[PDB]
């Protein structure tokens, strides 16, 4: 730094580079009666409160 | 199976394949049911299709 300094460029450069970005998850779809009492039909009964 | 064993387990930990007593051959297990359809309508207010 100096008060009557200044500094100028004579040249130049072209410059590339990148950027990632997350746009969407994975879509998922459940069935309680299935997961929870699988092929029980006592277990649907009491499920059903 | 090996000869010594007599189950088959999924990475759930739940039992997907047996061996007959009897005969000591393999049977796999599968669910019977199937409760997602997916039902694609106008709207009632147009038609009943
Ligand atoms: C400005 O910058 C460019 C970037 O290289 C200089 O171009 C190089 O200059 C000499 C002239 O042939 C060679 O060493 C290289 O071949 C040139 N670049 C390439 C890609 O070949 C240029 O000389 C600079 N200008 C000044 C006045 O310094
Ligand atoms: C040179 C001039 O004109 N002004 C300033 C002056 O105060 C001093 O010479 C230095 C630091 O103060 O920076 C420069």
């Amino acid at each position: 730094y100096s008060n009557n300094s200044i500094a100028i460029p004579t040249n130049f450069t072209i410059s590339v580079t990148t950027e990632i970005l997350p746009v969407s998850m994975t879509k998922t779809s459940v069935d309680c009666t299935m997961y929870i009492c699988g092929d029980s039909t006592e277990c649907s009964n009491l499920l059903l409160q | 199976f090996l000869p010594f064993q007599q189950f088959g387990r999924d990475i759930a930990d739940t039992t997907d394949a047996v061996r007959d007593p009897q005969t000591l051959e393999i049977l796999d297990i599968t669910p019977c049911s199937f409760g997602g359809v997916s039902v694609i309508t106008p709207g009632t207010n147009t038609s009943n299709q």
